[PDB]
């Protein structure tokens, strides 16, 4: 994984020894050429894990992950490039050494063989997002943010640490390849109960679960572009990545464990959908909808069958390329009016015609239309819960009743109706914008064509 | 005709003939403790390293 890391440790040098006007265009050159290179990964075998080194492996749940994390980099150096068009030079290089930190940090999370390692990398990930959302945030409250981010994230992952070095002492080793054959029946007791909630309340926050999930319509309501679409497409999918990798160690007292998590996300997914229908700030409906759609995947997980767990990694890509993308959305039109509300401007279809379709297209793929991966995600997790109990069934077809009703309100209230007659500087389209919606849209749609690689460890 | 010593004779350090054996243990000791073993053979390198984790040095 070596062949990675490198490259996204020379976009430092390739971001400060560039011109002042050119360290947009080398930094998003050299990681589209990055990008390129990280479909080497899908050297998967259907009985092997593609093993590299003693430090790191990848498996066909991360790799998806390292595309999809290698590829939001250019991405986030798109968007970001015109709210910071103004900003010192020094600032500017500063922003995007956060940007490829976070993303050396976030690649070799998903290919930690050993699970301290992972446990490193994944609380070293929160201090980039930390300074790019509590530096170049927006509003007053965006240190109220990434305090509630940073404390939420650490409480929870404080009795990780300890559940990790137990298993440490007593295992012998942290090596997922270790513990696939080391692994022991996990039996009732009060000590493998608090064992099972520390080593599942810190995904719990960074999924996030619902009645834990409160730091996030702050921390993506208060941060920049990029910040947003790291948090919404990687950052919140670390957390399903850690518990794909930590219920093999908790079979199996996670089979009546997990009834009071499956009942707080299956409910939690119509609450904060309900919330949704009821957001003045689109940004906030983008963050409550991204709660709503990882309520499954915790579902999905928690109930561990082989359906369940495709179709949570063919969410978790699914929902990352399209929150990115509405995130996106959100912000060019925020670069115009120069608020997050909702109901501010009105009519932009009569105004940007080709920007109404890229809306268009995120507002289907985000109430799972088929046949995108989004549906294939959704419906897959809907078999293995119909499996699980058959009445779960009226929650998940409520679920996507409303998914449909607020993602259609976004599109009517954002795109459609009258215009407002008192904003006049709403600029046409710019080549930037369009090639953001574009560069999230095409993957997403091209996904559908050979859904295969994004279907897990076990497809 | 007794001579009286000298100045320096009476501290003298004398060797005694005796004819008494000498006390093998005047103080009673018992079986002293058997040390630790000491260390002994060359010294190989750390198999695979520091074992810290996942540092394979
Ligand atoms: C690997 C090789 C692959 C080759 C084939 C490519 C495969 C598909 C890739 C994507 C294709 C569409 C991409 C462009 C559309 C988006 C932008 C847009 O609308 O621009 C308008 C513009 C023309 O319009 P305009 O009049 O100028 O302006 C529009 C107005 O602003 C006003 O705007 P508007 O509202 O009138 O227009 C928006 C309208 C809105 O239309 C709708 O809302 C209706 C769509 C939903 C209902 C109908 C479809 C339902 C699903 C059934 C069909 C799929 C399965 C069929 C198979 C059999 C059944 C299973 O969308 C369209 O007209 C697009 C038609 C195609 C829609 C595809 C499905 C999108 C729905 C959401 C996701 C659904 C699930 C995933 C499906 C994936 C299929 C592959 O289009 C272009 O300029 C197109 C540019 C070239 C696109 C190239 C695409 C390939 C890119 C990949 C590169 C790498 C591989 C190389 C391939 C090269 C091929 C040349
Ligand atoms: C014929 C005679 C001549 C022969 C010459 C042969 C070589 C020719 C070239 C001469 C130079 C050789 C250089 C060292 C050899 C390569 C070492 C290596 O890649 O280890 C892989 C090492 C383990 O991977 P592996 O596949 O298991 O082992 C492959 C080999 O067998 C590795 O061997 P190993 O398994 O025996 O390694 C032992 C152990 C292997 O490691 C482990 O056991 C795992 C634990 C490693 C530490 C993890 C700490 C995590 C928490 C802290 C994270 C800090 C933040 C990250 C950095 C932020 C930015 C500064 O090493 C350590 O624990 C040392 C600590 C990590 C330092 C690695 C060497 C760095 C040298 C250059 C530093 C330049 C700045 C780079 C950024 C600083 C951080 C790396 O990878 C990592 O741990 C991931 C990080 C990447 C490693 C550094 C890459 C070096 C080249 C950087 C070029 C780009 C610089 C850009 C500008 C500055 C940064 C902005």
């Amino acid at each position: 994984m070596l062949k990675y890391i490198i490259p996204t440790m020379m976009l430092m040098p390739l971001t400060w020894l560039s011109k002042n006007s050119m360290i947009w265009i080398n930094t998003t050159l050299h990681s589209l050429l990055i990008s390129l290179t990280s479909l080497l990964l899908l050297n998967q075998f259907g009985d092997n894990s593609l093993n590299f080194s003693l430090t790191f492996f990848s498996d066909s749940l991360s790799t998806p992950l390292l595309i999809l994390t290698m590829w939001l980099l250019p991405l986030m150096l798109m968007a970001s490039q015109h709210h910071l068009s103004k900003e010192n030079l020094a600032r500017k290089k500063l922003f995007i050494s956060m940007l490829i930190l976070l993303q050396l940090f976030l690649i070799m999370t998903f290919t930690a063989t050993e699970l301290i390692f992972f446990y490193i990398m994944f609380e070293a990930t929160l201090v980039p997002t930390l300074i790019i959302i509590t530096r170049w945030g927006n509003q007053t409250e965006r240190l109220n943010a990434g305090l509630y981010f940073l404390f939420y994230t650490l409480a929870g992952s404080l009795p990780l640490l300890v559940a990790l070095i137990y298993i440490q002492n007593t295992m012998g080793s942290l090596n997922f390849l270790i513990l696939q054959y080391w692994v022991q029946p996990m039996p009732n007791s009060w000590s493998n109960t608090f064992m099972w909630l520390a080593c599942m309340m810190a995904f719990m926050v960074k999924m996030p679960l619902y009645g834990l999930h409160l730091w996030l319509p702050k921390a993506h309501v208060e941060a920049p572009i990029a910040g947003s679409m790291v948090l919404a497409a990687i950052l919140l999918k670390l957390g399903g990545y850690g518990m794909m990798r930590i219920t093999l160690l908790l079979n199996p007292i996670t089979d009546f464990m997990a009834y009071p998590f499956i009942m707080l996300s299956l409910w939690g997914m119509i609450m904060t959908s309900s919330i949704c229908l009821r957001q003045t700030d689109l940004k906030s409906l983008i963050a409550y909808s991204s709660v709503s759609h990882m309520a499954l995947v915790i579902v999905a997980i928690l109930i561990q069958t082989p359906w369940s767990y495709m179709g949570a990694t063919a969410l978790m890509i699914a929902h990352g390329l399209t929150s990115s993308m509405l995130f996106c959305l959100a912000n060019s039109n925020y670069e115009r009016v120069h608020s997050r509300t909702m109901i501010l401007a009105r009519g932009l279809q009569t105004l940007l015609p080709l920007m109404a379709a890229w809306w268009l297209l995120a507002s289907l793929t985000n109430l799972a239309l088929p046949p995108s991966i989004n549906l294939i995600g959704e419906l897959f997790v809907v078999m293995s819960t119909f499996s699980w109990s058959n009445i779960t069934i009226i929650l998940m077809g409520l679920n996507m009743v409303i998914t449909a009703l607020y993602s259609l309100y976004m599109l009517i209230t954002t795109q459609r109706g009258k215009h407002t007659h008192h904003i006049n500087n709403i600029l046409p389209s710019f080549t930037r914008e369009n090639a953001l919606m574009s560069l999230h849209m095409l993957p997403l749609l091209l996904l559908s064509l050979n859904p295969k690689i994004i279907l897990g460890p076990l497809y | 005709g007794w001579v009286r010593p000298d100045l320096g004779e009476l501290s003298k350090v004398t060797k005694v003939k005796t004819d008494r054996p000498l006390p093998e243990n005047p103080y009673h000791s018992r079986a002293r403790p058997e040390p630790n073993p000491e260390v002994e053979g060359d010294l190989k390198p750390a198999r695979h390293g520091s074992r810290l984790f996942f540092w394979t040095m």
